[PDB]
RNA sequence: GAGCCUCGGUUGGCCUCGGAUAGCCGGUCCCCCGCGGGGUCCGGUGCGGAGAGCCCUUCGUCCCGGGAAACGGGGCGGCCGGAAAGGGGGCCGCCCUCUCGCCCGUCACGCACCGCACGUUCGUGGGGAACCUGGCGCUAAACCAUUCGUAGACGACCUGCU
RNA sequence: UGCGAGUGCCUAGUGGGCCACUUUUGGUAAGCAGAACUGGCGCUGCGGGAUGAACCGAACGCCGGGUUAAGGCGCCCGAUG
C-alpha cells in the first residue's frame, strides 16, 4: 500500500508531478536512490540555477533566511514543497506522507522498487540532449557524503547479486519441475490456457 | 532536413583484429590493445564482412548536427588502427634564445622536469598521461620523442609540455622560447 | 544491429487506431513518418497511416511499390501470411491476453481452482529437489 | 466473506479555482482512467465510511460508533477517471485524500 | 484566417447583368478552405485584386468540392506561394507529398507557420500542379523517390506513459 | 486472563539484481582463467523467466470413493546469515497427533432471522485508569539551600561538602 | 423593422472627474497638459488577466440540474493521465 519509487533515471519535476499528485490522494510513497535523478540541460546550466538559488538569502538575518539544502534527498523534498499547499493543513499532512531517503534504506532494501514511465530520461528527454544528474550536482553545493553513499550502494548492489543468483537458483528448479511432473498435471494446465494463461 | 541514411565503410587491414561489445569497440594487434567506448553519437556499429575485413557505420534520420559525428566516428577509428598498427611518434624540438633547455626523463617517460627555461629557478614537473612512453633522440643536441599508441593520450601530453614553457608579461612575438611540436608521425613507417 | 526495417513488403501489426489489431502490409513510404497502407486479407482498406501506431513484423512478401491491390493479394495467398501469423509466438500471446479478457466469474473459478492443486505440486516437487541437492552438496 | 465494494478516493469538492461548490463532491475510484470506461459506475451508491465518540443505532446489528453520509455517482468528470458524486450532506472537508465505499448494489448491468 | 482539414473548391462567379454588357465571362478559381462557406468569400477576396469586381456587384454561380482523382497513389506537388513577412513580402515555391491536393496545401500551411510563422490570413496559394519523379529542386522530397526503400525506425520511443502510471519493468524501446 | 474510556484511518500480501535504450533476458557450458568472468552455441525481444504480471483465496462440518503425499502439516533446545535508520529468516530432531488439511465426485446438517445500510481484516491496534492470578529482578536521580569564582546584570555556568 | 403614445406641475442631488479603441493640439517624452465620437470606472458586484479602477467576457432577488463566454486543462488548481 506504500510505494518505493526508484529515483534513478527519472527527471527532477516530471517525477515530482507524478509524486505530488499521488501524496494528495492519500497514499504513502517513497523516494528512494535520490542521487540518481538527472535533470535537462547541460551540467553547466543547472549548476548556475542552483548556484543563484544559494545567493538569495536575506540580507539582515540569514539564519532565519532560505534553508538551502545540500543532499539530494531534501533538492528533491524541495522541489515537492514548492508544488504542494505547505501553508495550509492539508498540504502540512501531505508531506508526512512523503518519506525521502538517499541510497537505500535497509527498511526498503528488501522492497521492489517501482518505476515511473512518464518521467524517465530516455522516453522524455530526446537522445541528443543532455543531461545532468543531481548527485553529482549536490556534491559540488556542499553535498559531503557521495562517497560514503557510493561504497554503501555498492555494498547494497552485491549483496543483492547473491539474492538474484538465488532466486535463479530457485527458478531453474522451478522450471525443472514441471519437466518431470507434466504427466500428472496434465490435466491441470489447459484449463490455464484455454483461458489465456501460460502462453 | 532529415536524411534517410549516410553511410561510410572502413576498411581494415588483415593484421589487426577487433571487437566490439555493442559501441564499446576494441581494437588490438602487434603494438597493444586499445578500448574507446563510442556512446553518446547515438549510431550503430556494425562489424561485417567475413574474416573481418571492414567496419560500417550508419546513421538514421538525422540533421546536421549528428551527420558531423558520423565521419568523427571513422577518424577515431582509423587511429585507433594507426596506433596500433604503427604507433604515433610526436618529435617534440625545444627553441631557446639565449638558456638552453635542459630536459631528461626520471621513471622510463612518466615524469618529465623543464630547467633553465628563461633561466628560471622554478623547475616545471609534468605528468605523462597513462601509456605514453618519453625519451630523448639521438643525432641531434635537443629534442624530445613521446611514445605512444592513443592519439588523444600522446597528443595531449605533448600539449601540456608545450604550455609548461610559456612566457609571462613579455612580448611573445620576441621571446620565441618554449618546446613546441615538431613533426606528428609514428614509431615504423611500414 | 537493426532486424526490423520498414521496407516495400513489410507485414506490420496495427497497436491502436481504428483497424487496432490487424495486420497490414506496407506498399510505399509517403513521407518520414507516414506510409501507404494496404490490408487486403485483413479487412483493412487503402489509406495512409502513420509509423506511430503500427508495429512491424518480421515477414517479407515481394511486390513493388506501387501494386494495385490485387498483387499484393495474390502475394498475401502464396506466402500464407494467415496461417504463418497464426503459428507464431507473438500472436499466441496477444489471443492469451484477451482470452483473459473475456473470463466470466465461472471461468475463473475454475482458474482459481486449478491455480491451487497446480501450484501445490509444484512447490511440493521444488522443495524435493531442494532438499534433495543439500543431499549430494555433502 | 470478502470485500462488496469498490476502493475510491474524495479527491476534493467541485470547484474552479477561486470558487468552490461543496454539493458536488470528486471522486477517484482506483482502477479506472478513462472516460469511457466511468460508464459502469454511474448511479452506482457511495458511502463514506467514519466513526466518532459516541454510540448509535445500527440497522440489524447492535449499535456501534461508525457513522456514514450516502451519496450516489452522478455523471464522469473531466476524461481521467474523475467522476462527480452528490452526497445526502456535504462532506466535512477532513476526508479529502480518504478512502470512501462506492457500492454496486444499484446495478443495470 | 483559420484552419483544420483543407478541401479544394471550385468556385465560378461573374457580375450581374448590365445594360452595357448582359453576358459577363464566367470565371472560375480553385479555392482552398475548410468549408464552402468560407471558400465563397475567399473567392471574392481573390478576385477582387484581379479584376473591378466586388461581392454586392457580384454573384456566385456555382460553388462545389472537387474530389481527389487518386487518393490512393503517392504523388508529388509544386506550390507557389506569396506570402507577408514582418518585412516586405517574399515569394516562394514549395514541394509535398500527399496522397491528396489538398493534403499538401494542408501541409502548406502547418510548415508555414513553422518555418517563417506566417499565419492563414497571410498566404495566397496561386498555383499547385502534379510534379513527376524528376524536376523536384530540394532533397528532402527527392530523399524518398527510390524504388528499393529500407530504414528501421532506430529509436523508437513509446508513449501510452499514464496507463498503469506505476511499473517494475523499465520499458524497453528497441523494436 | 475478562470487562471498560479515548484516537483515527483502515477492508490480502508481492521477501530486493545491476544496467543499456542505435539494445536485452536465460541456459548448457564441448573451450579457457580466479561458484564468478570471457568467447562460442541455443530460443524470445511490443517483453509471457510479461507489475498488460506473481502467490493465497475463508461458508463451515459430518461418511465413502477417485487424483496428490509417504521424504509432508503442526507441537522445544543448539548452530548461522543482518548495522546506512540492523530480519517474528534457514538447518538438526524429539517422549506427542494424521492420511483431516489442498484437487475431482455421493451424502446430509448448520436461525432458511420471511428483499432493504454502515457487513467482512491489519485488531491481543496506540494512550490513561484501576481491578486479577502466578513467577523473576530492583534500589535511585534531579532541583532548591550552602560553598566555590576558571563564571556572572538576574537567571545561567565551573566546583566542594562523614 | 420594432415599440401602447402624448402632455402638465413641483422637485432633491450635481456643476473638482478619470480611463480606453480611433482622430488629434503643445511638448523629446511622460501614469504630462488640452480637444471629438463611443464605451466603461465613478455608481459595479462575478469568471478570467497570479495580484489590480478603466483590459476580455458578462452585468447581480434566494436555490437545484444542464450548458457555455473570456480564459484555460504537469502540480499548487477544476480539467488533455
Amino acid at each position: 500500500q506504500v510505494l518505493v519509487l526508484d529515483g534513478r533515471g527519472h527527471l527532477l519535476g516530471r517525477l515530482a508531478a507524478i509524486v505530488a499528485k499521488q501524496v494528495l490522494l492519500g497514499r504513502k510513497v517513497v523516494v528512494v536512490r535520490c542521487e540518481g535523478i538527472n535533470i535537462s540541460g547541460n551540467f553547466y546550466r543547472n549548476k548556475l540555477k542552483y548556484l543563484a538559488f544559494l545567493r538569495k538569502r536575506m540580507n539582515t538575518n540569514p539564519s532565519r533566511g532560505p534553508y538551502h539544502f545540500r543532499a539530494p534527498s531534501r533538492i528533491f523534498w524541495r522541489t515537492v514543497r514548492g508544488m504542494l499547499p505547505h501553508k495550509t493543513k492539508r498540504g502540512q499532512a501531505a508531506l508526512d506522507r512523503l518519506k525521502v531517503f538517499d541510497g537505500i534504506p535497509p527498511p526498503y532494501d528488501k522492497k521492489k522498487r517501482m518505476v515511473v514511465p512518464a518521467a524517465l530520461k530516455v522516453v522524455r528527454l530526446k537522445p541528443t540532449r543532455k543531461f545532468a544528474y543531481l548527485g553529482r550536482l549536490a556534491h559540488e553545493v556542499g553535498w559531503k557524503y557521495q562517497a560514503v553513499t557510493a561504497t554503501l550502494e555498492e555494498k547494497r548492489k552485491e549483496k543483492a547479486k547473491i539474492h538474484y543468483r538465488k532466486k535463479k537458483q530457485l527458478m531453474r528448479l522451478r522450471k525443472q519441475a514441471e519437466k518431470n511432473v507434466e504427466k500428472k498435471i496434465d490435466r491441470f494446465t489447459e484449463v490455464l490456457k484455454t483461458h489465456g494463461f501460460l502462453v | 532536413m532529415k536524411t534517410i541514411l549516410s553511410n561510410q565503410t572502413v576498411d581494415i587491414p588483415e593484421n589487426v583484429d577487433i571487437s566490439l561489445k555493442g559501441r564499446t569497440v576494441i581494437v588490438k594487434g602487434p603494438r597493444g590493445t586499445l578500448r574507446r567506448d563510442f556512446n553518446h553519437i547515438n549510431v550503430e556499429l556494425s562489424l561485417l564482412g567475413k574474416k573481418k575485413k571492414r567496419l560500417r557505420v550508419d546513421k538514421w534520420w538525422g540533421n546536421r548536427k549528428e551527420l558531423a559525428t558520423v565521419r568523427t566516428i571513422c577518424s577515431h577509428v582509423q587511429n585507433m588502427i594507426k596506433g596500433v598498427t604503427l604507433g604515433f611518434r610526436y618529435k617534440m624540438r625545444s627553441v631557446y634564445a639565449h638558456f638552453p633547455i635542459n630536459v631528461v626523463i626520471q621513471e622510463n617517460g612518466s615524469l618529465v622536469e623543464i630547467r633553465n627555461f628563461l633561466g628560471e629557478k622554478y623547475i616545471r614537473r609534468v605528468r605523462m598521461r597513462p601509456g605514453v612512453a618519453c625519451s630523448v633522440s639521438q643525432a641531434q643536441k635537443d629534442e624530445l620523442v613521446l611514445e605512444g599508441n592513443d592519439i588523444e593520450l600522446v597528443s595531449n601530453s605533448a600539449a601540456l609540455i608545450q604550455q609548461a614553457t610559456t612566457v609571462k608579461n613579455k612580448d611573445i612575438r620576441k621571446f620565441l622560447d618554449g618546446i613546441y611540436v615538431s613533426e606528428k608521425g609514428t614509431v615504423q613507417q611500414a | 544491429v537493426f532486424r526490423r526495417f520498414v521496407e516495400v513488403g513489410r507485414v506490420a501489426y496495427v497497436s491502436f487506431g481504428p483497424h487496432a489489431g490487424k495486420l497490414v502490409a506496407i506498399v510505399d513510404v509517403i513521407d518520414q513518418n507516414r506510409a501507404l497502407v494496404d490490408g487486403p486479407c485483413t479487412r483493412v482498406r487503402r489509406q495512409a497511416m502513420p509509423f506511430k501506431c503500427m508495429q512491424l513484423t518480421d515477414f517479407i512478401l515481394k511486390f513493388p511499390h506501387s501494386a494495385r491491390q490485387k498483387y499484393v493479394r495474390k502475394a498475401w495467398e502464396k506466402a500464407d501470411i494467415n496461417t504463418k501469423w497464426a503459428a507464431t509466438r507473438w500472436a499466441k500471446k496477444i489471443e492469451a491476453r484477451e482470452r483473459k479478457a473475456k473470463m466470466t466469474d465461472f471461468d475463473r473459478y475454475k482458474v482459481m481452482k486449478a491455480k491451487k492443486m497446480r501450484n501445490r505440486i509444484i512447490k511440493n516437487e521444488v522443495k524435493k529437489l531442494q532438499r534433495a541437492a543439500l543431499l549430494k552438496a555433502s | 466473506s470478502g470485500r462488496l465494494w469498490c476502493k475510491a478516493i474524495f479527491a476534493g469538492y467541485k470547484r474552479g479555482l477561486r470558487n468552490q461548490r461543496e454539493h458536488t463532491a470528486l471522486l477517484k475510484i482506483e482502477g479506472v482512467y478513462a472516460r469511457d470506461e466511468t460508464e459502469f459506475y454511474l448511479g452506482k451508491r457511495c458511502a463514506y465510511v467514519y466513526k466518532a465518540k459516541n454510540n448509535t443505532v445500527t440497522p440489524g446489528g447492535k449499535p456501534n460508533k461508525t457513522r456514514v453520509i450516502w451519496g450516489k455517482v452522478t455523471r464522469a468528470h473531466g476524461n481521467s477517471g474523475m467522476v462527480r458524486a452528490k452526497f445526502r450532506s456535504n462532506l466535512p472537508a477532513k476526508a479529502i485524500g480518504h478512502r470512501i465505499r462506492v457500492m454496486l448494489y444499484p446495478s443495470r448491468i | 484566417k483559420a484552419s483544420g482539414t483543407l478541401r479544394e473548391y471550385k468556385v465560378v462567379g461573374r457580375c450581374l447583368p448590365t445594360p452595357k454588357c448582359r453576358t459577363p465571362p464566367l470565371y472560375r478559381m480553385r479555392i482552398f478552405a475548410p468549408n464552402h462557406v468560407v471558400a465563397k468569400s475567399r473567392f471574392w477576396y481573390f478576385v477582387s485584386q484581379l479584376k473591378k469586381m466586388k461581392k454586392s456587384s457580384g454573384e456566385i454561380v456555382y460553388c462545389g468540392q472537387v474530389f481527389e482523382k487518386s487518393p490512393l497513389r503517392v504523388k508529388n506537388f509544386g506550390i507557389w506561394l506569396r506570402y507577408d513577412s514582418r518585412s516586405g513580402t517574399h515569394n516562394m515555391y514549395r514541394e509535398y507529398r500527399d496522397l491528396t491536393t489538398a493534403g499538401a496545401v494542408t501541409q502548406c500551411y502547418r510548415d508555414m507557420g513553422a518555418r517563417h510563422r506566417a499565419r492563414a490570413h497571410s498566404i495566397q496559394i496561386m498555383k499547385v500542379e502534379e510534379i513527376a519523379a524528376s524536376k523536384c529542386r530540394r532533397p528532402a522530397v527527392k530523399q524518398f523517390h527510390d524504388s528499393k526503400i529500407k530504414f528501421p525506425l532506430p529509436h523508437r520511443v513509446l508513449r501510452r506513459q499514464h496507463k498503469p502510471r506505476f511499473t517494475t519493468k523499465r520499458p524497453n524501446t528497441f523494436f
